[PDB]
């Protein structure tokens, strides 16, 4: 149910609780997005499902279920 | 070349013996495998006392050599100091190797701890703290070489001892450990480093946390019974307890450093006695009254308002004092450790929220299913 | 010839930096490697050079290239500093070549042991178990004054060519300043 997108990158700091060298990844926030020539493809390689009448029907389940 | 060693040859049992084996590694023309010996030829004199001429020798090689790791170069030029002992010129010796070193890994990390070590007896207010902070070059650290690590943070750990601050020993003493000593240390060192950092952790002004220090894998372990007054405080201050504080004053072993600090001391116990006392209340009360607070930290009525903004002035609890009905609320207890009961507990209140989320869900689902797909 | 591919193994270790042969090991390896990377070319003019660093961990510096030059630049500012993992080592070449240009290349990558090697046997035919299960065979020179003879890798190279599986051979170098120059003569020669 996921996004299939997890972004991170590296940020440093070293301390006496993990171990002597220490550096580890930091997560940035991903979405997927999309370009006026892009979208035109993607929107037609579906054709399959489209919360068609976007309105108290998709928000009831695009964001509350 | 051999000449020297015909005059200190006659130094101990086994001496001639190793010498001939190193004149031998000399033919070769190789270093390395004689420069690991070396410092086994550091330990080797009792007294230390002649080892300090083989500088002739060293001097031939070492001015130009270019070619021995300096790392180990610092490592044995640092050794020959020690009985050296006529700074005015080892300074400029000191300065002499510093200048001889600039390889990729910088070595003069470890030449520069060597100056601060010259200057351990003398100076206090500029000799070092210039030092020290240009010393900070671990920008480009590449952690894991650890090497220096251990020597540049023993020479911080002695500045701020000197200085009085028992707030800046606990921060850098404490990254000493962890670093490259792995421990097993000699056992009365263990034990003797494990004191002075516990005591400059009930002497700060920021030091706050004694969930990390009491549970500290290292210190807190080679004290189990010889004076325990240090690790019983300790768990003291951690519960908050000012009744178990002034009971174990009479148990105050090396008092000097710490009881002259007599208020210090009682104001950071004191305001740790409201802290873990919001932390017991469930999050629904939280209306500590003004008697309350009092009572468990033993001020008088008319002082506690001075112990609660103290408490907020630092950052460290968050509320409002409401000065009519007599309540102080809190709202945010920084967070401590819990060691494996209460984090039990947590598991219970999540089960307890992941079951009503769950429910919420298939009742939208089920009284929605033709809004949906 | 043959269509051959070498992966060139080069040492750095902190104890290879002494000169018992004549400008350190450091341009003794350099040499080294003109006197083979050209040898391994004009052969065929089709060959394969790739250069790795046996320092801490996988250090590699050139991968799969028919050019000469770039190796031999690449070669400089390899101050060797540390210690060498040689179970560790090969099989970072071993990867290179699974990761070739068009796999018609016959397989082959050249050692350049040195500075106190270490090893705990058992392993090491293991390490040899493999390469010489998938078609490859590796040539490990005995350089830096090892311990006598390197009886570690004698129980190594024989795995390889067991079984009268004839190939690549160990090489060693005499102690005294011996010029690297042309020694290298058993694995160019016929193997």
């Amino acid at each position: 149910l996921g996004l299939p997108t997890e972004a991170y990158i590296s940020v440093e700091e070293v301390h006496d609780d993990g171990t002597p060298t220490s550096k580890t990844f930091e997560h940035v926030t991903s979405e997927i997005g999309a370009e006026e020539a892009e979208e035109v493809g993607v929107e037609h390689l579906l054709r399959d499902i489209k919360d068609t009448t976007v309105g108290t029907l998709s928000q009831r389940i695009t964001n509350q279920v | 070349v051999p000449g020297f060693l015909q005059q200190s040859q006659n130094s101990g049992p086994g001496q001639p013996a190793v010498w001939h084996r190193l004149e031998e590694l000399y033919t070769k023309k190789l270093w390395h495998q004689l420069t690991l010996q070396v410092l086994d030829f550091v330990q080797d004199p009792c007294f230390a006392q002649g080892d300090g001429l083989i500088k002739l020798y060293e001097n031939f090689i070492s001015e130009f050599e270019h070619r021995v790791n300096p790392l180990s170069l610092v490592e044995i030029i640092l050794h020959v100091v020690r009985q050296m002992t006529d700074p005015n010129v080892a300074l400029t010796f000191l300065e002499k190797t510093r200048e001889k070193v600039k390889s990729s890994d910088e070595a003069v990390i470890l030449c520069k701890t060597a100056i601060g070590a010259l200057k351990l007896n003398i100076g206090d207010l500029q000799v070092t703290k210039e030092t020290i902070e240009d010393v900070e070059e671990m920008l480009n650290n590449l952690p894991g070489v650890t090497s220096v690590h251990s020597r540049f943070y023993d020479l911080s750990s002695k500045y701020y001892q000197t200085i009085g601050n028992h707030a800046s020993y606990y921060k850098d003493a404490l990254r000493f450990l962890g670093c490259v000593d792995i421990k097993d240390l000699p056992v009365s060192e263990q034990q003797e480093r494990a004191f002075t950092l516990g005591l400059a952790g009930l002497l700060g002004e920021g030091v706050f946390n004694f969930g990390e220090l009491l549970m500290h894998p290292v210190l807190e372990s080679l004290r189990n019974t010889d004076r325990q007054w240090l690790i019983d405080t300790l768990y003291a201050f951690n519960s908050g307890n000012v009744e178990r504080f002034q009971t174990l004053k009479t148990a105050w072993g090396q008092q000097p450093d710490l009881a002259a600090n007599e208020a210090q001391l009682l104001r950071k116990i004191q305001l740790l006695c409201l802290m873990e006392m919001t932390f017991t209340r469930p999050a629904n009360h939280r209306q500590l009254t003004f008697e309350e607070i009092a009572k468990s930290a033993k001020i008088t009525v008319n002082e506690v308002e001075l112990l609660v903004m103290k408490a907020l002035s630092v950052g460290l609890v968050k509320g409002s004092i409401d000065e009519v009905d007599k309540r102080v609320h809190m709202t945010w207890v920084q967070p401590r450790v819990l060691d494996l009961q209460q984090i039990k507990g947590m598991k219970d209140r999540l089960e307890f929220w992941c079951t009503d989320v769950k429910s919420m869900e298939m009742l939208v689902e089920h009284q929605a299913h033709d809004i949906l797909t | 010839m043959v269509l051959e591919s070498t992966m060139v193994c080069v040492d750095n270790s902190e104890y290879m930096r002494n000169g018992d042969f004549l400008p350190t090991r450091l341009q003794a390896q350099q040499d080294a490697v003109n006197i083979v990377c050209h040898s391994k070319t004009r052969s065929n003019p089709e060959n394969n050079v790739g250069l790795i660093t046996l320092a801490n961990d996988c250090e590699v510096l050139t991968t799969l290239t028919p050019d000469t030059g770039r190796i031999l630049s690449k070669l400089h500012t390899v101050q060797p500093k540390g210690k060498i993992t040689f179970c560790t080592g090969i099989r970072v070449a071993h990867l290179a070549l699974k990761h070739r240009q068009g796999k018609n290349h016959k397989m082959r990558i050249i050692a350049f042991v040195g500075s106190p090697v270490e090893d705990n046997e058992k392993d090491l035919v293991k390490l040899a178990k493999r390469l010489k299960k998938e078609k490859v065979n590796v040539d490990i020179i005995n350089f830096g004054e090892e311990e006598v003879n390197t009886e570690k890798l004698t129980a190594f190279v024989n795995t390889l060519n067991g079984k009268d599986g004839t190939g690549s051979h160990l090489v060693t170098v005499p102690p005294g300043p011996s010029l690297a120059d042309a020694l290298i003569s058993s694995p160019i020669l016929a193997g």
